């Protein structure tokens, strides 16, 4: 239909999200074909989806059609937030792009689950140590 | 010329179980159902118990084929954990390497 | 008073009252609504010391049909469906207020899900040995029903003789209030009392004695599944419950002289997914067939006109104590977080 | 039986049994002796109702289909 | 828990695919499993475990 | 409670041997 | 930490980046120029730029979390704030016009002030001298004062004295008493002060 949009990918833990952000919109967000308030019943998850637009004062101005797979509820929310923020940079000034970068909205989170080691209860949790 | 008497006994158990496997399966089939009369099942129970003791597959013990170690055996290679490491650490096992991740 | 309107009569509400809250008198609140109000809305009424209800479009469309009903024609079943928390129950409550003011007989079911789950005392019915009785659920509803329709209890009189025990029985021609009072006093016969009331009201409605409104909220629980179990932990079908069986008869459009208004509710439903709100998805094959034909009515989230007035009403009562709430930027965050959902907005604003 | 049927058919269905009875009561309320099955079920209003109910069963349920069902029903019950 | 049409259609399918036709409980179905697979001893792993 | 029905006790016809034996070739 | 030392903590402040260039000082301009060449950590999920964000409330919510159940931890927090506001509204309507002026209905103002009233000004550090431990009074750092206020509030709510009482009810009840300089949490601060004042002659043991 000739409408302007940008597409970008976001990654968080084991969750991968691809977000399509339209230049002009009414503020609707579709996640896997479902409205965002239904896909993320947790309030905190909807807080993250508001972070990219609210930081640049662009609430209710773009339509987002994003699909996310894998991970948990919060990992999906974090994955979408990164994907939307990267695509949102195509419709804002360069100075605001740097502001988003300095706010941590354009950095892929490298924190992933640490593996368990033999001889230990967990990644760092050791077995109970008896002196005698 | 096996590793020890315990390995030799296991070979005798495996050989006897293979010979009696067909006969034991047929008799055991009469017992694991509710169709045949209980009289016929009781006869089958005595018949299968009359088979030689070593013919039972439950008496077969998986042992290392190199050192006859009872436990710590990898079933894929049929080697004990100590013997498996000796071959693996020298690069003599194809595609097996130390795991770091 | 931007979000308020001076017209408290539901019969005069029109498209010019859309998005405006009208106050409901405490006398009506104790009488028209002794039950069926949402648990969170009751807290709002108690905190604000007043009951204000927004005049939304779905309620008006249903009120328009009621003002043009043909009592000669059989009763028409109206189904209120919509996403979770969109305001289906309060739309049904607004409809009930209109019928109560027009001297209609109110047959209000607060939530049909309460009758198919968590029944500590499940007793076999004496009238029918193949059914079960719910003395706790039946007796509670009789007290609510008696308060709502206290005026019509004496005017309405039974047309048959009903036997309760070897010693006690209700004679023909006695007022209907005796049957309701018997169920309240005799909790054992409470389940049978409700069936008698449903049988009498449905029968006499077609005689033109009174206008009967059948208001069932969460109607999808009628033709679904129950968590109740027998002594041998066997599942119990909903039709095996006498209380449910009597209510199924009322829903069929085999009687005239009134209207049937029902509202779906996924909240509290049994064996239903959270994101299910459509009629056939919740009712199922059996539920949809029983109600067929019927007139669905959609309930959606707040439009910008409705949402803005909802914020103003909260600010009018000073409910939004946060300093950033009245600001335009603060309003934008509320709109985005809730997506203009009535329940989400109320819950989010309940701690701001 | 109808339960074994994997394709919904409006003929001899519970929908047909219910709408036909409702129309008869409406005719009785109008004191009209026209109670012919062929004439009542042969009109276009029934055909639109049949299409909507069948679409609800065979196809997927959504907002558009429910609204189409609502509009067709209001024509039958003379609700405006 | 099936109708007459479903029960006979399912029974017809079993005849076509060679499955069990007569009604058989879980215990007696082991006889089918016993002869559908080689015994534990007859497997090449067992009798040829050692060189 | 024992459920026995007339059709549940009907032996399935051996259509392979009789009806569709000609299909084993070509 | 999977973050290299070159990474810097992100700054979540809308008004910080909207400040005009003219108002910036020479050093403040240098900071903005420098951050354009520094790696920035990804913003944590807890912190946001929403105008409703309260760092103290999020910090208190985390301390109530058990086994990573933040959904339940935040649910208890929002219910407590709702309960406090509802309780104040009931008292406001039941109070006369003169009394209504002094009644606070903002849950955040009550919550912030209640924690402030519980902060101890001085603490106690057991010092090992002469083969014995003495509770030597010490000044407390600013972070320690606020942490003790939250921990004391949570510990009292989790005490076994309360029976069959929900956490939002217990937390709301204690917050009001703290806001009115009453309750056990405030009494805990006074008891700490009394012990510190009673052992004031031992304040010379500390070597810092
Ligand atoms: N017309 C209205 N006027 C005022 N408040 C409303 C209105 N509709 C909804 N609300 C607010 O939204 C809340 C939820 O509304 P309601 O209980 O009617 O929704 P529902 O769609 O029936 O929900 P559910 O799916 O839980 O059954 C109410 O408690 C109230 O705070
Ligand atoms: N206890 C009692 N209940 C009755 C009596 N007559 C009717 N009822 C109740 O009235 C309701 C309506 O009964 P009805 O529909 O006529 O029974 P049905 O003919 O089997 O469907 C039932 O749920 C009964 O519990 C009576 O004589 N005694
Ligand atoms: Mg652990
Ligand atoms: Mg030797
Ligand atoms: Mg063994
Ligand atoms: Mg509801």
């Amino acid at each position: 239909q000739g409408m302007a949009f940008s597409k970008s990918e976001g990654k968080r833990k084991t969750a991968k999200a691809e977000a399509i952000v339209y230049k002009h919109g009414s503020g609707r967000i579709k996640v896997n074909g479902i409205d965002y308030q239904l896909y993320f019943p947790i309030t905190q998850d909807r807080e993250q989806l508001m972070f990219p637009f609210h930081f640049v004062d662009r609430l209710g101005k773009h339509d987002v059609t994003c699909t996310v797979s894998g991970g948990g509820r919060s990992a999906q929310a974090g994955a979408i937030r990164l994907a939307m923020a990267k695509a949102l940079c195509s419709f804002v000034t360069e100075d605001e792009v740097e502001w988003m970068r300095q706010a941590g909205l354009l950095t892929t989170d490298p924190r992933v689950r640490e593996r368990k080691k033999p001889g230990q209860e967990g990644a760092r949790r050791k077995f109970t140590w008896k002196k005698r | 010329h096996y590793v020890d008497w315990r390995m030799w006994r296991d070979v005798k158990r495996r050989k006897m179980a293979y010979e009696y496997a067909d006969e034991r399966l047929r008799i055991n089939s009469l017992r694991k159902n509710t169709i045949l009369p209980k009289i016929l099942q009781d006869v089958a129970d005595e018949e299968i118990a009359a088979l030689p003791r070593d013919s039972c597959p439950v008496r077969i013990r998986n042992r290392c084929v190199m050192t006859s170690r009872p436990r710590g055996v990898k079933r894929r290679w049929r080697l004990s954990r100590i013997v498996f490491r000796h071959l693996a650490d020298h690069g003599q096992l194809s595609g097996i390497q130390r795991a770091t991740w | 008073a931007i979000s308020r309107t001076n017209e408290n009569d539901p019969a005069k509400h029109g498209d010019q009252h859309e998005g405006q809250h009208y106050n409901i008198s405490p006398q009506d609140l104790e009488t028209v609504f002794p039950h069926g109000l949402p648990p969170r809305f009751v807290m709002q009424v108690k905190t604000f010391s007043e009951a204000c209800l927004m005049v939304r479009k779905p309620a008006l469309e249903l009120l328009h049909y009621l003002k043009n009903t043909s009592f000669a024609y059989p009763a028409i079943r109206y189904l209120l469906y919509g996403e979770k928390g969109t305001g289906k129950t309060l739309s049904l409550c607004h409809v009930i207020h209109f019928c109560a003011k027009q001297d209609w007989l109110i047959l209000h079911i607060p939530d049909a899900h309460l009758w198919v789950k968590n029944c500590r005392d499940l007793l076999q019915s004496s009238y029918n040995k193949q059914r079960f009785d719910q003395p706790l659920e039946a007796s509670t509803w009789l007290k609510n029903f008696k308060t709502t329709n206290e005026r019509f209890l004496n005017q309405i009189k039974v047309q048959e003789k009903y036997v309760w025990n070897k010693r006690e029985s209700t004679e023909k021609g006695s007022p209907l209030g005796e049957v309701v009072e018997q169920g309240i006093t005799r909790v054992r016969n409470a389940t049978d009392a409700v069936g008698i009331v449903l049988k009498e009201l449905k029968r006499q409605s077609s005689l033109g004695m009174f206008h009967l409104l059948v208001a069932v909220d969460g109607i999808n629980a009628l033709w679904g599944r129950t968590t109740l179990k027998r002594e041998d932990k066997s599942p119990i079908a909903p039709e095996e419950l006498a209380l449910v069986h009597n209510l199924r008869k009322m829903m069929k459009n085999d009687w005239h002289g009134g209207a049937i208004v029902s509202a779906l509710s996924q909240t509290g439903s049994l064996f239903k997914p959270r994101k299910a709100y459509l009629p056939q998805e919740l009712l199922g094959k059996e539920g949809f067939d029983a109600l067929d034909p019927f007139i669905p009515i959609l309930v959606s989230n707040y439009n910008p006109k409705e949402f803005e007035s909802c914020i103003q009403y909260y600010l009018e009562n000073n409910w939004l104590q946060h300093e950033k709430a009245p600001t335009e930027e603060g309003k934008k965050e509320l709109l985005f977080l809730s997506n203009a959902n009535p329940s989400l907005l109320e819950r989010h604003c309940a701690y701001l | 039986t109808e339960a074994d049927m994997e394709e919904y058919i409006w003929e001899n269905s519970s929908s047909e049994r219910n709408i036909l009875e409702t129309l008869l009561q409406m005719k009785a309320a109008e004191k009209n002796m026209e109670i012919n099955k062929e004439e009542l079920l042969g009109t276009k209003e029934i055909e639109e109702y049949k299409k909507s109910v069948v679409s609800l069963k065979n196809e997927e349920e959504n907002e558009n289909s429910i609204s189409q069902y609502k509009e067709s029903v209001k024509r039958l019950l003379n609700v405006t | 828990s099936l109708s007459e049409y479903a029960f006979r259609m399912s029974r017809l399918s079993a005849r076509l695919f060679g499955e069990v036709t007569r009604p058989t409980n879980s215990k007696s179905m082991k006889v089918v499993k016993l002869f559908s697979e080689l015994p534990l001893a007859k497997k090449k792993e067992t009798y040829d475990w050692y060189p | 409670l024992q459920s026995r029905k007339e059709y549940e006790q009907e032996l399935s016809d051996d259509l392979h041997v009789e009806r569709y034996r000609q299909f084993w070739t070509r | 930490s999977r973050y290299s030392p070159e990474f810097k903590d992100p700054l979540i402040d809308k008004e910080y980046y909207r400040k005009p260039v003219e108002e910036l000082t020479e050093e403040e301009k240098y900071v903005r120029e420098l951050k354009k060449t520094q790696l920035i950590k990804a913003a944590p999920a807890g912190k946001t730029s929403s105008v409703f964000e309260d760092p103290v409330i999020s910090k208190f919510t985390n301390m109530m979390m058990i086994g990573g159940n933040k959904v339940l931890a935040r649910s208890l927090m929002i219910q407590t704030l709702e309960a406090v506001k509802r309780k104040q509204f009931e008292k406001y309507h039941a109070a006369s016009a003169e009394e209504q002026a002094t009644i606070e209905r903002n849950p955040y103002t009550i919550f912030h002030q209640a924690l402030k009233n519980c902060e101890p000004m001085i603490g106690l550090v057991p010092i090992l001298k002469g083969g014995r431990f003495y509770q030597v009074p010490v000044p407390l750092p600013d972070r320690r004062r606020r942490f003790l206020a939250m921990k004391w509030m949570i510990t009292e709510c989790r005490d076994k004295k309360h029976q069959r009482t929900l956490m939002p009810e217990k937390l709301s009840h204690k917050l009001l008493e703290a806001f009115h300089n009453q309750g056990p949490v405030i009494k805990r601060k006074h008891d700490l002060h009394k012990m510190a004042e009673a052992n004031r002659a031992l304040a010379h043991y500390r070597w810092w």
